[PDB]
């Protein structure tokens, strides 16, 4: 084992796992806003977990709102609010 | 370094990124490019037309001594006076800036801010809070000489240029001052674009090595072939200089065999080749054709020459990798014994 | 008094003799300003009480401390000049009616409980504002994301 | 970091935590709808009927549930009386409008839906329209008086209330000029209303009790500035070089102090209100002019004596005209017992109004004004907008029956959404029958043949 | 400083009270909540 | 419950225990410097609580960089500094022989002889050892001047370690260093006119030394000389920014806007001093910066203008180029002159450097010492600082004297000839002189028994044995070859050591031992919790 560096706190995952913890990092920030486009689509409410609500079918602000663990994720969220600075609008479907 | 030969060069090429658009969007400017933005309407812009650019220096607020300043007040007339003299001196020293004719200023710190108002009617694109050491870049590039003090701001270091640009187009809407273009010569600089921040900091990073890579030419013209071919070439070579070695260097030369297989070797495992077939083909090859073009190229998923597909790298690159690896090795191998204290 | 400059009186007795002299100063500018039209005053730092009385007797609408990012776009439109310093070359006070703007109405609205000074018509015709108006502040927001992801 | 419900599954908890607001105002409507004793932190307690308090000191958890709390005072603002109605249908709303959710194709489908049915029941609505004079709005207001703790004197507050709208007197009437002081004690008859401004102001003049207890005729002046020994606003320091230059300075102060009053008795002062308070020095060399002065008076209410007296609040007596005086008819400061109070009527023309009221305890008070605001605001109201509806849950049921009609004569897979819509304003109505019944289902298809 | 409501009438240990219309609204939901479970289970063309 | 005190959380070590806990620890700072002597010998890479790395050979740097608890051990730490200070090397055969002497201390007390009748001993045959090693002289205060073979000899006194395998540049680069500052170390001129640049490049080979202070400064606008052309120059020391008279003065304008008049003046005051400086003779160089005008005056008036030159450089400055530190420019120039040699300013490494081509009177000089990694410049700093202090002081001291064991056994075998006379004056004092010989007997062996492993040569037994039999009669001579492993003279081979070395390397170790062996008992304050952890 290892003895490689440097724990505790410090690690690193590898090929597979990490093409994988990836991908599924994108497919989380992404399959909650899956939802949101399209005429058919709906609007959500995010709680301040101090009680206060935010209703919103943007995706751009809702990913914001979210939080974005993680560097694949916050990825996105970046890539997000790249879209309203070339546009304004497709932020939901553009992730 | 072009017309002077070959030297020892240091980068004095800038490269700023701005986090918005992609890869190819950045692109090199004729000219030179500034972080700092305009004064905004702080005040009032860009671009004056033809420009004239000034390397403005010191202090700009109203006229305070170094020493101890205190305008004590006994009378009751004086704060007219006082309050109209101070719109003189901070006035006069803005007339002057335009009557040389420089179009622009740039100051780094202590600049006032009543006196950008008689600067809005100038049309001058007053710029604060420039790199302070820079001032020997800039410099050279807008052909504009520093100027010091108040008085001397003479018509002569005047940035002879014609446009001044402050683009916010195009995401992100964060805009950048370009300046093209200036009479003088031997300042480049480039501005490069990715999303996430993450390729900026490596599109950046992609050219510090592309751009030493130029420098090892100039530093020491010469370039070998990759793909491990370099590599190659000791495992045949060095081993022959072995076997007329006799004794204990026989073996540890041998080594030398044992160790510059791995640069072919991961670079074909990299790509899913057999470590053991290229490299066994490349003893081949090396030993038939002096190893002089051969080696492994990943697009041709094969063992082509280097040279013939343009594979090339500069002489130092991989001599003056080899000297460390050695001269580390010896370090490392001149290591016993390990224990641990406070230095 | 600028910093820096202190005030060390003596052998006055003339303390009060410029005490005024601090306020008029101010006031001078004021008038100097009032002068010129002084239909409408929009300032972004504020106006103070003794110094509104005076945009109030000439029933000039005057409003304390607005937003920079608002008396730009509005002067923008009016033709007018949003003034930084009053000083305009040397010597001058001073202003200039052709300084200010130029609009039909700055009537001041209501919306429930709330009101807003709105500026109908202008020199230059490129105003526009949106005051949307729904159930809830949960809603009348989110109406605005829809609008500034449209009007993009 | 924490689960989301989804779909469905939480669609729901949405709406039956909608109706779950509604459910806590079925009691107040306006027949017998009893009050609401609701404690409160800090240790605020109070009790009525009011939707925008009484929900508005009530605090609530969930989403659906906090944007319900919100259109109470959403709505209040807006006109001021529809409280405990806007909540109550709100709700009953969704209610009548769940089944078609998951049995209806989608949530999108009813919102088109519902545009048909605003549309429509604001016309119906618009249909069952009366016109309002402008004596008879004492008709009117007389409504907004009768739910609360005002029925008993049902009478004396409609005319208190369409008076104090009377005086301002503006088209369009701010009730920032209209204060409401709330004695304790008396009779609730006793709630006159002043055509002027009562202060809790006690003797003034604190330096002595010379100045006039009230005088006739009075000539007032209203002050934002000091009125006492004003510091250099540019921070000055002084510096006695002098052996005797410490008198000459203490003079100077006692000095601006009356030259401060001299310029400002030159305006035949009588009274000045002056917001700040008065140095004791400039308190006695104007007080020898027989002039009375009242200091510490709040910023809105020198507002309210601005309209009133008719004087203009200005600043630095140096600049003072003759259009800064006023003309007010008397000023007397009756004790309402063990406490003062300096009371300030008259002038022709003047648009403040202060209603003082008068009954029991301060929190019975409260709820009288708390109802009698909805009297006040239920007239501008009618008076802004000069044109009535049939009450009584009557234009209720008849933009039901109404919508109901157009539902048969739509073509569509939405039109189970008009009908909800309908179906649910039937129920504006129902409570009325059910807080009086039993029982209020029987009466129910009675107006239906009737519309 | 206060405040606090009183219990009105008091009992053993705790007990749970239903007022019959708030139960039935309550508890028809409670049924409600294994219906929408045991409607995709009934039938052939289903779910398990 | 007794207390019996004394006191808690101290304890006394006594007696014999003592003399175990001061014995007994001695030579562990003995296992720890064993590697450090012979050229065959290794390195060591020490650790810290601030997470990093040192991996050199030096003594000093194993000891002082240490951490330890046994008085004896701290206290050979402090003698191994000692050393280190006063001349370059011998640090680390001060301890080696330092606890092989007082091993061979704790060993007489199986014979049960007193302490101060080992130290009576012991000074006898210290002195006596010195006294031989004195009478060997072959000093070369004379001509031949050259003494090249000294200079080799310092090379002989770096070898090991990592810098000696490479050569043999060094004492080259070395020797030629300080024979420049060599007349300034007899002044009491510190090694500090020698400065050390690390421009990591190519490795530890390429690095050299180039004649002409190196400097890496500016030049610091670009309206600039980009290099100076035979140029005079300037060390200076005045004040560039803070710009104030040295005077409590408070410019109080009691007009309206005087200070216009005022904040110009000062602004002009700085241009009168500054035209002396124009005034003659050309390049600028001062420790305290210069503000951005006054540097920008020069940029224009054509003068090279070099701000921040620390305080070793413009002392180093003066030494180079032959200038006077000399500020006040209100008399120039009486006894003030700064003579030049080109000044071209190269990059090296991808770093600015400005360096003067030309110059004249070197008496100090900076030397680039390129690598492969900076753990190894660390250390090569180090090496050149030992033997680059040896020979400094052996150009004070010009005794010389044969390296490889040849010094040490001539010490031992006089030692022990007296010493065999010892007994007789008189019996049992007789054992602790012949024993301090064996100390400095088992310093070779510990040289290349447990130290010279390789080329394999290692015997304890043999290679000593060759030079007691083989090196009574050589008196100074028959030293070791532990490259080869045979007993060759040094003096035909260039191992030439410095008298003042290797005789401080007993002088420490003997009065060390004695002040030990003094010790009966030793006493402690417990100061941290615990802490036994
Ligand atoms: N070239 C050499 N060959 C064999 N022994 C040498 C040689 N040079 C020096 N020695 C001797 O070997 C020992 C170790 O080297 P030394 O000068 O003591 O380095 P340090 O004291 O800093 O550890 C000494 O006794 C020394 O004089
Ligand atoms: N006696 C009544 N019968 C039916 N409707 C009434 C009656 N009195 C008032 N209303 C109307 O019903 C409305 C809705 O109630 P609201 O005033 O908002 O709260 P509350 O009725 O409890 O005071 C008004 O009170 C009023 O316009
Ligand atoms: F939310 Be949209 F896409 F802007
Ligand atoms: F609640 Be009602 F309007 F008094
Ligand atoms: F310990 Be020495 F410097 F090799």
């Amino acid at each position: 084992s290892r003895s490689d560096t440097l724990f505790l706190g410090g690690e690193k995952i590898s090929g597979d796992d990490i093409r994988n913890q990836n991908v599924l990092a994108t497919m989380a920030v992404a399959n909650v806003v899956k939802s949101s486009l399209g005429p058919v689509g709906l609007d959500k409410m995010l709680v301040d977990d101090i009680g206060d609500f935010t209703v919103t079918n943007d995706g751009a602000t809702i990913l914001s709102l979210l939080d974005v663990q993680h560097p694949a994720g916050k990825i996105l969220v970046e890539l997000a609010q790249q879209q309203d600075r070339e546009i304004g609008d497709g932020t939901t479907s553009v992730v | 370094m072009d017309k002077d030969r070959k030297d020892v060069d240091f980068d004095l090429i800038k490269m700023q990124g701005r986090v918005g658009g992609s890869i190819s969007d950045s692109k090199l400017i004729n000219g030179v490019i500034l972080d700092k933005d305009f004064s905004h309407p702080q005040m009032p812009k860009e671009g004056s037309d033809g420009v004239k650019l000034a390397i403005l220096t010191c202090p700009f607020e109203p006229p305070k001594p170094k020493t101890k300043h205190k305008l004590d007040i006994s009378s009751v007339e004086e704060y007219q006076k006082l309050q109209t003299y101070e719109q003189d001196k901070f006035k006069e020293m803005i007339d002057d800036v335009k009557k040389a004719g420089a179009d622009v200023v740039i100051c780094q710190w202590g600049f006032d801010d009543e006196a950008n108002h008689l600067l809005l009617q100038n049309d001058l694109p007053a710029v604060r809070w420039v790199g302070g050491q820079e001032l020997e870049h800039i410099a050279i590039s807008t052909n504009g000489r520093i100027v010091p003090r108040f008085q001397d701001l003479s018509k002569d270091k005047l940035g002879t240029c014609s446009r001044i640009y402050e683009q916010e187009f195009g995401t992100t809407k964060d805009r950048m001052l370009i300046i093209e273009q200036s009479k003088e010569t031997k300042t480049v600089t480039c501005f490069v674009r990715g999303s996430n921040k993450m390729i900026v900091d490596e599109a950046e990073r992609a050219l510090h090595d592309s751009l030493c890579v130029v420098r090892n030419l100039v530093k020491d013209s010469r370039v070998v072939y990759g793909g491990g071919a370099a590599e190659v070439t000791m495992s045949l070579a060095v081993s022959e200089e072995a076997d007329k070695q006799r004794g204990i260097d026989q073996y540890a030369f041998r080594g030398f065999a044992q160790a510059l297989d791995t640069i072919p070797m991961t670079l074909a495992e990299n790509s899913g080749l057999d470590p053991i077939g290229t490299l066994s083909t490349l003893k081949s090859k090396q030993l038939k054709e002096k190893i002089s073009n051969i080696g492994v190229d990943c697009l041709g998923y094969g063992s082509n020459d280097m040279k013939e597909l343009f594979v090339v790298d500069p002489f130092i690159g991989k001599k003056q990798q080899i000297l460390l690896a050695t001269q580390l090795c010896r370090m490392i191998l001149k290591i016993d014994n390990v224990i641990i204290s406070g230095k | 008094m600028a910093m820096g400059v202190q005030i060390n009186i003596d052998d006055p007795e003339q303390l009060e003799q410029i005490r005024k002299r601090e306020a008029g100063i101010v006031l001078e500018r004021v008038k100097k300003i009032i002068d010129a039209g002084a239909q409408v005053v929009l300032t972004t730092k504020g106006i103070d009480d003794l110094c509104l009385k005076e945009f109030v007797e000439a029933k000039i609408m005057g409003v304390r401390r607005c937003k920079k990012e608002d008396l730009r776009r509005i002067a923008r439109a009016t033709g007018a000049t949003l003034v930084s310093s009053m000083s305009n070359l040397e010597g001058e006070e001073t202003f200039e009616s052709s300084y200010l703007g130029l609009c039909d109405e700055v009537v001041q609205a209501k919306f429930s409980d709330d009101e807003c000074i709105l500026i109908k018509g202008t020199s230059k015709h490129s105003s526009s504002s949106i005051i949307l108006r729904g159930a809830n502040d949960y809603s009348l927001d989110e109406m605005e994301r829809s609008l500034h992801d449209s009007l993009s | 970091g924490t689960d989301a419900s989804q779909g469905k599954g939480q669609i729901i908890s949405n709406i039956n935590a909608c109706v779950a607001v509604q459910e806590a105002l079925k009691p107040t409507l306006g027949p017998l709808g009893s009050d609401i004793l609701i404690v409160t932190s800090n240790q605020k307690t109070t009790i009525s009927n009011d939707g925008a308090t009484i929900l508005k000191l009530l605090d609530v958890v969930h989403p659906a549930a906090k944007t319900l709390v919100d259109i109470s005072r959403a709505q209040d603002a807006e006109v001021g009386d529809g409280t405990t109605s806007v909540t109550i249908l709100a709700g009953e709303l969704m209610k009548e409008a769940k089944p078609f959710l998951e049995e209806g194709i989608s949530s999108h489908l009813i919102m088109k839906g519902y545009r048909k049915a605003v549309s429509l029941a604001v016309e119906k609505i618009n249909e069952l329209a009366v016109d309002i004079t402008s004596e008879l709005l004492e008709r009117c207001a007389r409504t907004a008086m009768s739910s609360k703790l005002i029925h008993n004197n049902a009478d004396f507050f409609v005319k208190m209330c369409v008076d104090a709208v009377l005086s301002l007197d503006r088209n369009d009437l701010d009730d920032k000029l209209i204060g409401i002081k709330k004695i304790p004690g008396g009779a609730m008859e006793e709630s006159l209303f002043i055509n002027g401004v009562a202060f809790k102001k006690t003797f003034s003049y604190a330096g002595f009790e010379q100045q006039p207890k009230k005088f006739n005729n009075p000539k007032i002046l209203s002050l934002n500035v000091e009125l006492e020994l004003k510091a250099e606003k540019d921070n000055a320091e002084v510096r006695v070089e002098h052996v005797e230059d410490y008198q000459a300075i203490v003079d100077a102060e006692w000095q601006l102090i009356f030259e401060k009053l001299r310029q400002v008795e030159e305006t035949g002062a009588n009274i000045v209100l002056s917001k700040l308070p008065i140095g004791d020095l400039a308190t006695q060399f104007f007080a020898d002019r027989n002039i009375f002065c009242a200091g510490r008076v709040s910023a809105d209410d020198m507002n309210r004596v601005i309209q009133a007296v008719g004087g203009s609040i200005q600043s630095t007596t140096s600049d003072i005209k003759p259009e800064h005086l006023g003309t007010c008819a008397l000023f007397e400061e009756m004790q309402i017992g063990s406490e003062r109070y300096n009371l300030f009527q008259g002038c022709p023309q003047a648009k403040t109004c202060t209603l003082l009221l008068r009954g029991g305890a301060e929190q019975v008070i409260a709820e009288v004004e708390r109802s009698l605001h909805d009297a006040i605001m239920i007239v501008k109201r009618a008076l802004q907008n000069k044109l009535i509806v049939a009450g009584g849950g009557a234009t209720e049921m008849e933009v039901s029956k109404c919508l109901r009609d157009y539902s048969k004569t739509i073509a569509g897979k939405q039109q189970m959404i008009i009908n909800a819509f309908a179906k649910a304003l039937e129920v504006i109505p129902r409570q009325l029958c059910e807080n009086a019944g039993f029982d209020a289902i029987e009466i129910l298809n009675k107006l239906r043949l009737a519309h | 400083l206060p405040q606090n409501p009183n219990a009105g009438l008091f009992k053993q240990g705790y007990n749970s009270y239903s007022n019959a219309d708030g139960q039935i609204i309550k508890s028809i939901a409670a049924i409600r909540e294994l219906h929408q479970m045991c409607l995709t289970s009934m039938g052939p063309c289903g779910r398990n | 419950m007794s207390l019996q005190l004394l006191n808690p959380k101290a304890e006394s070590l006594r007696r014999d225990a003592a003399l175990k806990v001061n014995v007994t620890s001695a030579e562990g700072l003995q296992s720890v410097l064993e590697t450090n002597l012979g050229p065959k010998g290794t390195l060591k890479m020490l650790v810290d609580g601030a997470g990093n790395i040192k991996l050199t050979k030096d003594g000093k740097v194993l000891l002082t960089e240490m951490q330890i608890q046994s008085p004896t051990a701290v206290l050979i730490a402090r003698a191994a500094a000692a050393q280190d200070e006063i001349t370059g090397d011998g640090t680390t055969t001060v301890v080696c022989l330092v606890g092989e002497l007082l091993r061979q201390a704790h060993r007489f007390i199986q014979e049960g002889v007193h302490p101060r009748i080992i130290t009576d001993g012991f000074e006898i045959a210290r002195k006596e050892s010195m006294k031989f090693l004195d009478e060997f002289k072959i000093s070369k205060t004379n001509l031949s001047n050259d003494r090249e073979f000294l200079l080799q000899v310092a090379r002989s006194s770096l070898l090991t370690k990592v810098d000696a395998d490479l050569t043999e540049v060094l004492t080259p680069i070395v020797t030629d260093a300080v024979l420049s500052v060599y007349d300034a170390q007899a002044d009491n001129l510190d090694l500090h006119m020698v400065e050390i640049m690390q421009m990591q490049h190519l490795s530890p080979k390429d690095t050299t030394f180039i004649k002409g202070l190196v400097l890496d400064h500016g030049g610091r606008h670009p309206d600039m000389p980009t290099r100076v052309k035979n140029a005079y120059v300037l060390i200076l020391n005045v004040s560039l920014e803070y710009e104030k008279t040295e005077v409590n003065s408070g410019f109080f304008y009691s007009s309206a806007d005087q200070r216009d008049k005022l904040a110009a003046s000062e602004r002009k005051f700085v241009d009168a001093k500054l035209k002396k400086i124009i005034d003659l003779k050309f390049v600028i160089i001062n420790q305290k910066g210069i503000d951005p005008m006054s540097l920008d005056v020069f940029a224009k008036h054509n003068i090279l203008a070099l701000r921040r030159a620390k305080r070793r450089n413009m002392e180093r400055l003066q030494l180079v180029t032959g200038g006077e530190a000399q500020n006040s420019v209100e008399d120039l120039s009486p006894q003030i002159l700064g003579f030049s040699g080109l000044v071209y300013q190269e990059t090296i490494g991808e770093e600015k450097f400005t360096y003067v081509t030309e110059n004249t009177d070197p008496k100090s000089c900076t030397i680039l010492i390129k690598g492969s990694t900076h753990y190894a410049l660390a250390q090569t700093k180090d090496a050149v600082r030992d033997g680059l202090r040896a020979v400094a002081n052996v150009l004070k001291d010009k005794n010389i004297i044969p390296g490889a064991g040849a010094f040490y056994i001539a010490l031992s075998r006089y030692l022990r000839s007296a010493n065999m006379n010892k007994l007789g004056a008189k019996g049992k004092t007789k054992t602790g002189i012949e024993a301090f010989a064996e100390a400095l007997l088992v310093i070779p062996k510990t040289l290349v028994k447990n130290s010279g492993f390789d080329p394999l040569d290692v015997l304890a037994m043999v290679e000593d044995e060759l030079d007691d039999a083989q090196d009574s009669d050589e008196t100074r001579y028959v030293g070791v070859d532990l490259n080869i492993g045979d007993s060759c003279d040094p003096t035909i081979e260039g191992i030439w050591d410095s008298y003042r070395v290797l005789r401080n390397a007993i002088t420490g170790a003997t009065g060390i031992a004695s002040n030990l062996l003094l010790c009966d008992e030793l006493l402690r304050a417990g100061r941290s919790t615990l802490k036994e952890t």
